[PDB]
């Protein structure tokens, strides 16, 4: 079957910042650039 | 003076409009709301589901193709489709050619109304004598929704996908200074929108702003 | 928090009875910032005078000043100096408990708040 | 500080500011190391400490 | 006959939802961490409906 | 939180005391049928949708309620052992 | 800009394409919801694996923090009705149903 | 599907309760942010423009007779609330006088013509024995709140330019929270509460506000 990122889903990068996948936001609400083009993914500084 | 609506369109795709003179900071009271709206309820078409003779799972492959299931999949939801009328709520084409040929979107079998705004689509490539048949069911619903939500079975061994509507790329709104008005203190909302082909901006424009309008009705009877 | 601008020069208040004004006029060009190094309160905490904290926000939330901004606003029945980010925090803390009064008996709105500030507040 | 109070936090700061001063530096209290209670405990030998902050409920864990 | 009425339907009626939360209404839960060596390795929570297949935990705990 | 859980540890002389009361008076209020109560004018624990929490809503969640008022009384050795569901079966139907 | 609101967050936002990646672990090898199941054909335990699932255990452990809170029924609880004693088990679902 | 059900629980004139949903995925938002931004920046009212005071000659000062510094009493003022009849008032002119041990209340202001003080017992100023004084407030309507060195209106080269306090609506604080409807739960619960000095209920402030925006939409005609 297909495993199409949901909730539950964890992924990390290849510094060693891994995390689970809380709520995943909208294109809509999502914190755009001044120029359309909203942001994909969120991490939080307080990780770094 | 009243808020002048001018209008630059340039095609189907980019659409540019202005809102001028504006109160203090208004510009960005109208340019996410309507933004946000035209980006999440502006219906559009996709493809539901599909159904390949030669198929059993879409984790498949077929001889002579040489761009496997998911692959030609993937590259269908990324086509766009365009209906001439309310009533085209459910339409299916299909298409089949064989030997040395890349596989557009355009080979397809015109149905009359709707129409097809991407015609140099890369869908797959055959190389000799590939079996190419399908089944593509074409619905036009609202935003996203999951292949596993909705289930779409036109055939027994077909298998359906997720929707790819709302006819939005991107939108932006621009709050500038003034230009006119002994006021400086004024505002000029200005927003650009890109469409995939189905609803050009206007119509996109229009529709957003009604659902805004009926929603405000709901505040009637109180408590 | 609050924010600490670069003083232009010694604005000296305690004395200069102009200086309300005329050390305030300097900022009125660009001599002395908002939140200058005041003698007894910064042209930012004189410029601005709130009653109603309510009042505040208002003109904050406007695009006047911001949070970390010093100004001035009466509260139970004092005019005290502070800034949005303090006034605010106490009416939340005021609110999430019904009694307004030792509500705001019980916490420090002349610190930054921290770990601890909050520990003890809990 | 009436016997049998049961000192605060607030209690302790006063205890250690008067101790500055060199007027203690013992405290009489009741600690379970002196219960005379067979199996268990007392509310007053134990003391306040719980998922609270005043006395402890009786027949706890 | 409401064992059958949902023995296996990819249509769960909206109704069996509405009803679902209707019979937790105040009734709560445990939560328990794997390593539990404190009494607050489990605490109690009023469940309500979510999405997701994940658990949703409240940050301050 | 829980509604004016404070008051009730208040009324109680031990923590663990209230528990065991809130439990007791939660049962009889359910198996000695649903009417038990004696805050059923107004004020009455509601719903959602339907307000219709008026009969049936969770046991505790009217029996502390219930505790909420001085109506009611507690105790070690209040009312004899046995006599206690024969007042009660006879007294509600 | 925000999105939300429409309004701007003060101060820029570090951007950039990072690199990131889905591990094996998934969600699918997590997933036990029972209620009501097979038993321990040997001991009398909750164990499932065809139709149903298997309770996660208790553990002494577990048990002690719930020993501290003083829930006695409710340990009780998972001591017996449910697990072992088969009659209050059973006895209890007829008064839930 | 199922419309929206707006409910509302107006607790006097000041407090407004309302609540508005259930709401498609992310549109509570697209209500609230819209809402506010024209809740407390566009709604129409009275507010203190300019005082003036004989005796009185910079904003940092002690009048004798009254313990009130300048800024109090000018604070005093910025919080008295009035209505106006007809439109036909963009601007009106309040006066006060008053001498001897006394409670100096909006009240106390000479009545002009179709002009209202909802705002009567409030504590303006006391005075002791032989405390001169007389003043002349001048107030307008406006909207939102515009800061006293922002239009700068001085009637006397000697008065002083205050505060603008229009909108009589205090503050408001909208609320997204997702509930449920069965099959789906990650819904919308878009709860504002509006909060106002009186001037007007929560009730009207938000029909004006709606109404206000309907009409700028309808500026999306007469394309160019
Ligand atoms: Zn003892």
């Amino acid at each position: 079957q297909k495993r199409k990122l949901q909730v539950g889903d964890k992924l990390a990068n290849r510094h060693g910042n891994k995390g689970v996948v809380a709520k995943i936001l909208p294109v809509e609400d999502m914190p755009h650039l001044p120029d359309g083009t909203p942001v994909d993914v969120i991490l939080n500084p307080l990780g770094v | 003076k009243a808020p002048v609506f001018t209008v630059r369109t340039q095609g189907r795709e980019y659409g540019e409009f202005v809102l001028e003179p504006l109160e203090r900071g208004f510009g960005v009271t109208l340019g996410n709301p309507l933004r946000r709206i035209l980006l999440s309820s502006i219906p559009g078409t996709a493809v539901t589901s599909v159904y390949i003779e030669d198929v059993l799972h879409e984790f498949s492959t077929i001889p002579g193709v040489k761009e496997d299931v998911v692959e030609i999949i993937l590259n269908l939801k990324e086509l766009v489709v365009r209906f001439l009328n309310p009533s085209l709520q459910t339409v299916t084409l299909l298409l089949k050619a064989e030997g040395p040929k890349e596989v557009k979107a355009r080979d397809f079998l015109p149905v009359a109304d709707v129409e097809i705004m991407n015609p140099d689509l890369h869908i797959a490539t055959l190389e000799e004598g590939g079996r190419l048949n399908m089944e593509v069911r074409v619905d036009r619903g609202v935003g996203y929704v999951p292949a596993e939500k909705h289930g779409i079975k036109d055939r027994i061994n077909a298998i359906p996908v997720d929707a790819v509507f709302s006819p939005v790329r991107r939108v932006a709104f621009q709050v500038e200074d003034t230009r006119l008005g002994q006021r400086t203190d004024l505002d000029k909302l200005t927003l650009r929108i890109w469409t995939d082909g189905s609803v050009t901006p206007l119509e996109a424009l229009n529709q957003a702003v009604e659902i805004l309008r009926e929603h405000l009705t709901y505040f009637s009877n109180p408590q | 928090q609050v924010r600490k601008e670069k003083k232009g020069a010694g604005l000296e208040f305690a004395t200069p009875e102009e200086a309300l004004a005329a050390h305030e006029r300097g900022e009125v060009a660009l001599n002395a910032p908002i939140k200058v190094a005041g003698r007894e309160t910064s042209v930012g905490r004189l410029k601005y005078v709130f009653a109603n904290p309510d009042e505040a926000l208002l003109a904050v939330a406007h695009g006047i000043v911001d949070l970390q901004d010093v100004v001035t606003v009466r509260y139970m029945g004092k005019r005290l100096e502070t800034s949005p980010g303090r006034i605010l925090f106490a009416r939340i803390v005021a609110e999430a408990v019904e009694d307004e009064k030792v509500a705001w008996e019980l916490i420090q709105l002349d610190v930054p708040q921290e770990k601890n500030s909050l520990k003890d507040l809990v | 500080l009436e016997e049998g109070r049961y000192l605060s936090m607030d209690d302790v700061h006063l205890l250690i500011k008067a101790a500055e001063a060199g007027e203690i530096q013992e405290v009489p209290v009741r600690s379970p190391l002196t219960c005379q209670t067979r199996y268990g405990v007392c509310q007053k030998c134990y003391g306040y400490d719980l998922s609270m902050a005043r006395p402890v409920s009786i027949g706890e864990a | 006959a409401a064992r059958r009425m949902l023995e296996r339907q990819r249509d769960i009626k909206d109704e069996v939802w509405d009803a679902l939360e209707e019979v937790i209404h105040g009734k709560v839960v445990l939560l328990n961490r794997a390593p539990t060596l404190h009494r607050l390795g489990i605490q109690a929570f009023q469940p309500v409906l979510v999405e997701g297949q994940s658990i949703q935990l409240h940050p301050l705990v | 939180a829980e509604p004016g859980i404070d008051k009730l540890f208040g009324m109680v002389d031990s923590k663990y005391r209230l528990t065991v009361v809130v439990a007791k008076r939660a049962q009889q209020l359910l198996r000695h049928g649903f009417k038990n109560t004696v805050l059923e004018p107004e004020e009455r624990p509601k719903m959602q949708t339907l307000e219709g929490l008026f009969d049936d809503p969770n046991a505790v969640t009217w029996a502390m309620k219930e505790l909420l008022t001085g109506r009611l009384v507690f105790g070690e050795n209040l009312v004899p052992e046995d006599r206690l569901q024969k007042e009660m079966e006879r007294l509600y139907p | 800009y925000d999105g939300r609101t429409g309004e701007p967050i003060e101060g820029p936002i570090v951007v950039g394409q990072m690199f990131i990646m889905k591990l094996y672990h998934m969600v699918e090898d997590k997933m036990h919801a029972r209620s009501t199941g097979p038993y321990s054909l040997i001991t009398q335990q909750p164990l499932g694996g065809k139709a149903q699932f298997g309770g996660q255990r208790f553990g002494e452990m577990e048990v002690w923090a719930l020993e501290a809170y003083g829930a006695a029924h409710t340990l009780q609880e998972m001591l017996t009705l449910k697990s072992d004693d088969i009659e209050g088990r059973n006895a209890a679902y007829e008064a839930i149903i």
